[PDB]
Order: C-alpha cells, then structure tokens, then sequence
C-alpha cells in the first residue's frame, strides 16, 4: 500500500513569534506550528528496511540549518577565496529550539520501534506518524551536546564497521552532563565518575563486534581546530575545548582506566572562543566580534560520541574523536524515520 | 580483521594464452597492474566491475570469498605484476612471467679484491647467470656455516632475447671476520636442479 | 581531465624530515578522500593513511601515528589542490616511493594515482665508486664469466660499458642496491670464452657522472 520516494518536507515547531532569539525568530518565518495530537497508527507483523546514511531527510534539514546560521548568526568578514565581503556584526540571544518535518498529503513517515536498531537493515515493528518527534538541532563536534537516548543498551551506528572511513555515530544510555563557563580563556567541566561509567559501557560494545581486540581511546590524529578540538557554539560564541585529556584511556577485561589529568576528580578540559571560524556550512573563513562582557554558562547533556577507528595491523583498535560533517548529528536522530509514499 | 590471501605467487604464460588468478577475501576487492617503477593501475572494482579504458579481456568473478581475475588472450602489454586489494590491506600480489623452457642457472663465486681487503671490508659476490623462472634461493655458508643478515642480492629484468635473468648476491663482512675462516661457500636452489648447487672456495 | 602531481625526488639525511606534496586537480575534489601508499623495493604496497580535503582529518596506523602528518592547502576558486604528507623522524626503512592515490568510492577503490616521488634515506652527501675486479684464482672451468664491483657511492645512478662499449653480448648489468651505509652498490658481470683469456684485454668502463668520476679497469686473474 506504499513505497519508498523523496519529497520536499515541511518542517514542525513549537517556536514563538516574539521572542529574540534567532531560532524562534527564523522558526516561524520557516515553521509550522505543532498538531500536537499526531496518530500513531502503530501495528506488527510488518517487516521494513532502513538506511540513517543513504536518507534523503537528512539533506533536507541539513539545508533549512544552513539558512538559520547564515542568516541569524551574522559575521563581520567572510572569505570566499577571490572575494570577501563585509557587513555589520550584532550579537544577539543564541539557543536552539526543537524542531520537528512533515510529510505532506498523499505521503508518510515510517518508524522504526526496535530501540536496539543499529541504522541499517530490516525492522520487525513498524508506525506511521505525520511528523517526527521533537529534535532539537545542535552544531556540535567529537560530542553530541544534545539528542536523545535509548533506554535499552547502547548501540553503535556505523555505514560500514569494516570501513574505516566511516564515521562511527554511539547511540549512549545514561545522560552525561557538560558545563562550560567564562567566568568574569574557558573551561569545561565533566563528571569522571560518570564519564568512567559511560566508556566502561561503551566498550563492551565495541568489544561485541571486535572481541579480540583491547579498545583505546587517543586525541584527533590533526587536522583543523575545528575537528581536532570539540568545537560547539553557546549563545553566539564558539568554543574551542582542548580535548587531549579528555580521549585518553583504555579498555580492557572489562574494565576501562583513563589518565586525563584529572586534578580533581573532575576532567578540566581549556575553552576558548574564538574569532576566526572555519565554517562548516559555506567553504571559507568568518571573521566576529569578541564575547559578551560577563558570565558565558550552559549545561549540556552529551548523549553521543562521534569516533573513528584506526585501521592498520595490532589486536588493539584505538579510537580518535572526529566530525566534521554535521549531517551525521541529524542522522541519530532521523535514524528511526523514512519517508514513504502513500499513493 | 581482515584475511585476504593470493594465489600465486609466480605464474607463466605465452601470448594469446587464458590466465587465472585467485584472491580469498572477506571484504570489497579490487584488482590492479602494476608495471615496473611505476604507479599501480586499477582494472577490476567490486570483483567483477571492469575499469573504464580496460581492455575487455581482462575479467574477474565474484562468488563467496572466492575472486577470480581472468585474462583471456594474453598480450605483451599484460607482463606486469597483479595484486589484489581489501580496503587498507594489499597483497604482494602475482607476478606475470613470459613463458619460457625451465632452464638451470650457470653459477660462479668471486673471492674479494685486494684492493678491498685494504679498506678493512670483504665482499664475496656469487652469480647465477641466465636462468628461468625467476624463482631462486641463494645461501652463504661460511665453514658449513649458514650466513644470515649480511647479504645482499639484486635481479636483473627478463632480457628480450633468451627470456631469462641474472642473480648476483654479495656477502659482506669485515675483514676482521674475514680473516677468522677459511672456505666461503655458496647454495644454490632451482627448480631446473636435481639438488642444490655449492660453488666454494679457499684462501 | 584528473591528474595528481606530486613532487620531485627527495633525498634526505636520517633522523631529519621530507615533505612529499600531490597537488590534486581536474575534479570535485573535496568530496573524495586522498590516500597515502609507499612502495619499498619488491614487497607490496604499504597503507600509509587518508586525509579529509574538506575537513583535514588524517587517519594513519600506529605504526606511522606520531612521525606522518597529513595536512592539505586549498586554491583560489579550490581548482588546485596542495596535499602534503610530512614524515618527522626518518629511518632506514623509510626509503621508498611514496603514492598520492584518490578513493572513488566507498568501495575502496583507486582509479587515479600519482608517479610517485623517490625517497631516498640516506646520509651520504655526494661520492665516487669504488671499482673491485672480479675474476676466478682456481680455474675449474665456470663457459667463462668476469665483471666489475661498483662499491659505495652516492647517489644514482652508474653507467657501465665493457671495452669502451664494444663488447655488449652477455653483458648483465645488475640494479643498484642501497646498502645499511647509505651507499649504492652494483655489479656487472659478461660471459667471456673459456679460451679468451689472455688472448684479450677485459676492461671496464664504470662512470659517475653526478661525482664526475669515471674509471677504466682492467681485470685477469
Ligand atoms: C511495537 O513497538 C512499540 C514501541 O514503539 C511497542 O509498544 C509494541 O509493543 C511493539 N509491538 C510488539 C508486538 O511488540
Ligand atoms: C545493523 O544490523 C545488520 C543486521 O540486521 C548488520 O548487518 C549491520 O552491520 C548492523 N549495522 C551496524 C551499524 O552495526
Ligand atoms: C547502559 O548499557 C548497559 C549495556 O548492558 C546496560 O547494562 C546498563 O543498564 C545501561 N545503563 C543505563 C544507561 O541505564
Ligand atoms: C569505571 O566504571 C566502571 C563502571 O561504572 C566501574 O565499575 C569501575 O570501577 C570504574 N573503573 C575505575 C578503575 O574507576
Ligand atoms: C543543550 O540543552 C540544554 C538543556 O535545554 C541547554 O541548557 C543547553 O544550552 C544546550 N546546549 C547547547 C549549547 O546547545
Ligand atoms: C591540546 O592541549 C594539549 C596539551 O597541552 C596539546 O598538546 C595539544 O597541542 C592541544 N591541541 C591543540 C590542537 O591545540
Ligand atoms: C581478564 O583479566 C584477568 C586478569 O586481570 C584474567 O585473570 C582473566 O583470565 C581475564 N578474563 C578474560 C576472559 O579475558
Ligand atoms: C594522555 O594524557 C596524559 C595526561 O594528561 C598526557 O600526559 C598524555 O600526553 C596524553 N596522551 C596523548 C596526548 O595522546
Ligand atoms: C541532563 O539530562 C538528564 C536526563 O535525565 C536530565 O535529567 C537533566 O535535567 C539534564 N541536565 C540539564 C539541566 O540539562
Ligand atoms: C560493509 O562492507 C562490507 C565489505 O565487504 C560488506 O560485505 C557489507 O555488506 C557492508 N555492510 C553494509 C550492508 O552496509
Ligand atoms: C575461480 O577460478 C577457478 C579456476 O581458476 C575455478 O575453479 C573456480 O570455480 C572459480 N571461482 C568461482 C566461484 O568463480
């Protein structure tokens, strides 16, 4: 009674008009309001297949972002190799609204109900709602500063184990919480405790599916500051947290030891915000405006990791933080979703 | 973890013949040429798939974690070494040899110059000239003793006029070790041998 | 019209480092990955790591994780692609051909490499050969053969002729082999008649012409 196809979808929001902040304000001149009463038209028996990397949602809400961050957080100078251009700089209120994308009439959203689902392949528990759930869009690298978690175990999300080329996505349990300040140089702030915990967990599954191996855990291998540190944006601001500490450990028998400096009992990674940006949207450099005067604040939750594995011959993998592509955030989230043609 | 392995190593044919390979893999497999002293070339992708720009003759089946690669009509353009490729891992691949009578080779063993007894280093050079295939073990045996991890042996091309090759190894020592022993011996392996071969000879 | 060109020949001193560039044109260049191989003398091609264009992220093996940095340099309008591979502390074994090579595909396949560019460890500067006659003391009949030893210099490569080149028939002249030393050594040998011996003169022409060194020697046990 359906099949697979692409359409242009529509995106759903629970924003306001009248606030200052650059996501309600974009998020009603682009959005439409909630139901918020959808149909969960759910039954088994019935069997489909799906695919986070090959999916055609994910461009979609890859190109309404890039409107937002062009549009909103607006630059003083940007570079576009052979021409620049220079406008007027504000700065302005920075937090993200959760968002939600439709499929018109005569279309459907299938969804997956197999919390264990990895991103590819069949289904055994199928649904069909109009919409996606609320899923708040957070530009983030090596962590996901925002998303949600499967109650059941942790799973990994990968296009291809094998290929090392492929950016590996881990779907965590347990909430881990981040804070990161500037008080009136940065910092952040994570629980050891609980960061023990969620890579002791971590790696009996990566361990599922290479047994033999002991799993590390090194800084980026290099690249742009933007990949080899944690890079993120908090009201307007990016943040550039060293991370070398913060990747530093091994798992083994079950059990994971991390050095990471610890100096007391809480893992200190050193912020700072930056001015000159490569942007991951548009290929060039932006020019902004140093911080706001006072207290730069936000509690983050990270719900999931971004890696890639090494490849190379030694019973011992070891895993790098990485990135880059933001798409591959938005792909946690759609995972459970395809878009499907009615007919 | 990935086991791919390559069958075989040495392999001769002549001009027009069908040639076969066979490389076990448990992953995406591509076949390549690679010509002497230069860049490897790329002929079949996914184990069957034929690069654009690649004579059709050249073919390859996909079945299991068994690959074909097959050469219908062997051209002279096609002498080169082939090897196979899983992702990062590649293996050192199969060697194309012009076709030629299993011939033995004509040894001989050079006692060191004087010349170079007097810069304080010995080197005794043993020759395998005109020979096929290329296949060949060379072992240094110094008072019955096997010589390991101070020789060294360079393989000339096959010519165009006999189709065979030229080894020339050189064992290098001191000659303070050089003036400790008295027989410097040199084994020869060939499949064109009824047994190994010694040439040797004494201060 | 895709072509990678890479840089000229390196030679460079132990312990110190080589830069190897590709620079990349001709294509959509940043929605493919570039891999790094390097080819030592016989033996297989050797995964050296890719590099993301657009994002810069290197993925190398352990063995090379720590010494090889891969990094890349946009153009203008992105039409030209620099990719450089730096290797910080070399070794003996780090002498080898180095292959920029571009992934097509998820399938891991190479559709356009580079010639390639000569790294040749070693820390020799610049000398002559070291010319050794090779001739039989006990005559048991070898149907005869006699050459010359090319012995320690630097760097390639040696012309060799046999009687100011009129004898070229059974001529083998053998590639050249980098020793531990980081000196080149080769040798040429010729089949000469049993009986010709005496009856003629054997002299050999090796010539160096990077050292200007050329030298005749004549060889008879
Ligand atoms: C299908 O999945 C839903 C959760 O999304 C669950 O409530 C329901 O029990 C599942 N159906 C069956 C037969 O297990
Ligand atoms: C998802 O499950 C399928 C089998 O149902 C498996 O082939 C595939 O490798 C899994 N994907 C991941 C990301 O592990
Ligand atoms: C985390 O996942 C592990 C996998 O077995 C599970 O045992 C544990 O209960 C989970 N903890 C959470 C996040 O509740
Ligand atoms: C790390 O976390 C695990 C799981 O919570 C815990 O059992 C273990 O004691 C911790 N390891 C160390 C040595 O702190
Ligand atoms: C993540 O969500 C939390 C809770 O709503 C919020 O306080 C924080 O600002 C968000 N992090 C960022 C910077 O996106
Ligand atoms: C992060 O900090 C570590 C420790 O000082 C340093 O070694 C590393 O270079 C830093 N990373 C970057 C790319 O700034
Ligand atoms: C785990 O490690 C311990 C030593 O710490 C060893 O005694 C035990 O055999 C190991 N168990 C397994 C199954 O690896
Ligand atoms: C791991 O952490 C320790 C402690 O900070 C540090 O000394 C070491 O250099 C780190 N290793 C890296 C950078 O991979
Ligand atoms: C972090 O996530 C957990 C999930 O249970 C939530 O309880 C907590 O309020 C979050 N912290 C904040 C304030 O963002
Ligand atoms: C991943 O790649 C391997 C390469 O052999 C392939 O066998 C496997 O089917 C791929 N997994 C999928 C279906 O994405
Ligand atoms: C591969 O070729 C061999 C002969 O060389 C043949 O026996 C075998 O059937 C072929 N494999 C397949 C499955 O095509």
């Amino acid at each position: 009674v359906w099949k697979e196809a692409k359409t242009t979808l529509f995106c759903a929001s629970d924003a306001k008009a009248y606030e200052k902040e650059v996501h309600n304000v974009w998020a009603t001149h682009a959005c439409v309001p909630t139901d918020p009463n959808p149909q969960e038209m759910v039954l088994a028996n019935v069997t489909e297949n799906f695919n986070m990397w090959k999916n055609d949602m994910v461009e979609q809400m890859h190109e309404d972002i890039i409107s937002l961050w062009d549009e909103s957080l607006k630059p003083c100078v940007k570079l576009t190799g052979g021409s620049a251009i220079t406008q007027a700089c504000p700065k302005v209120s920075f937090d993200p609204i959760p968002l939600h994308y439709c499929a018109p009439a005569g279309f459907a959203i299938l969804k997956c109900n197999n919390k264990t689902f990895n991103g590819t392949g069949p289904c055994r528990n199928v649904s069909t709602v109009q919409c996606t759930h609320g899923i708040k869009p957070v530009v983030s690298t090596q962590l996901l500063l925002n998303g949600s978690l499967a109650e059941e175990e942790i799973i990994i999300r990968s296009e291809n184990l094998t290929n090392n080329a492929k950016t590996i996505i881990v779907h965590l349990n347990e909430s881990v919480n981040i804070v990161c300040t500037r008080p009136n140089q940065a910092h952040c702030n994570i629980n050891e405790s609980k960061w023990n915990n969620t890579l002791q967990k971590v790696g009996e599954e990566l361990a599922k599916h290479f047994p033999s191996k002991t799993i590390k855990f090194e800084p980026s291998s290099g690249g742009d500051l933007e990949i080899t540190t944690h890079s993120f944006n908090c009201r307007g601001e990016f943040f550039y947290c060293n991370t070398s500490d913060l990747f530093n450990g091994t798992y083994r028998n079950g059990t994971y030891n991390h050095t990471g400096r610890s100096s007391n009992g809480t893992i200190t990674l050193q912020c700072k915000i930056k001015q000159i940006i490569n942007m991951w949207q548009e290929v060039g450099r932006a020019i902004y405006a140093p911080p706001i005067e006072g207290e730069i604040t936000c509690n983050s939750n990270i719900t999931g990791l971004l890696l890639l594995r090494d490849g190379g011959q030694n019973d011992t993998e070891t895993f790098r933080p990485g990135g880059g592509d933001m798409r591959d955030n938005w792909r946690s989230e759609l995972y459970k979703y395809k878009v499907v043609e009615i007919k | 973890d990935i086991q791919m392995t390559q069958s075989p190593s040495s392999l001769s044919a002549s001009v027009g013949d069908t040639v076969t390979i066979t490389c076990q893999a448990n992953g995406y497999l591509n076949w390549y040429q690679q010509r002497r002293g230069k860049a490897p070339k790329l002929l079949i992708y996914d184990g069957s798939k034929l690069e654009r720009g690649v004579p059709s003759r050249f073919s390859g089946r996909r079945w299991g974690q068994e690959y074909n690669l097959t050469i219908n009509n062997l051209q002279p353009e096609d002498i080169a070494t082939y090897f196979c490729q899983v992702y990062e891992f590649v293996v050192p691949g199969t060697r194309l040899d012009l076709k030629r009578t299993v011939a033995a080779p004509s040894v001989f063993i050079f006692p060191p110059s004087d010349e170079q007894l007097k810069s304080g280093t010995a080197s005794v050079v043993c020759l395998l000239n005109n020979f096929y295939p290329r296949e060949a073990k060379v072992q240094w045996k110094v008072d019955n003793a096997l010589q390991s991890g101070n020789s060294q042996e360079s393989v000339t091309e096959q010519d165009s006029k006999d189709s065979t090759y030229s080894l020339s190894s050189t064992l290098t020592l001191s000659k303070a070790d050089y003036e400790k022993h008295k027989v410097y011996a040199c084994e020869v392996t060939h499949q064109g041998l009824s047994s190994p071969v010694t040439k040797s000879f004494n201060r | 019209q895709v072509q990678l060109l890479q840089s000229g020949a390196a030679v460079t001193k132990p312990g110190a480092s080589v830069r190897v560039s590709c620079e990349a044109s001709g294509y959509n260049i940043r929605d493919y990955f570039i891999h790094w191989w390097r080819q030592a003398p016989g033996q297989g091609l050797q995964w050296v790591g890719w590099i993301n264009p657009k994002t810069g992220q290197p993925n190398n093996p352990r063995q090379f994780q720590g010494r090889v940095s891969l990094t890349r340099h946009a153009s203008w309008d992105f039409d030209t692609y620099s990719f450089y591979m730096d290797l910080k502390a070399l070794r003996s074994d780090d002498t080898a051909v180095y292959f920029c090579a571009r992934q097509r595909s998820d399938y891991w396949d190479f559709d356009v490499w580079g010639s390639g560019t000569q790294v040749t460890v070693s820390s020799a500067s610049t000398k002559g050969p070291s010319v050794f006659p090779l001739a039989p003391s006990s005559k048991s009949t070898s149907t005869a053969a006699l050459g010359c030893l090319v012995k320690d210099y630097f760097p390639e490569p040696v012309t060799v002729s046999w009687n100011s080149g009129a004898l070229t028939s059974g001529v083998h002249t053998f590639p050249a082999v980098l020793q531990s030393s980081g000196l080149y050594s080769l040798s040429s040998v010729v089949t000469v008649p049993s009986s010709s011996l005496g009856t003629q003169t054997y002299i050999c022409n090796v010539n160096h012409k990077p050292s200007n060194t050329k030298v005749d020697k004549k060889v008879e046990p």
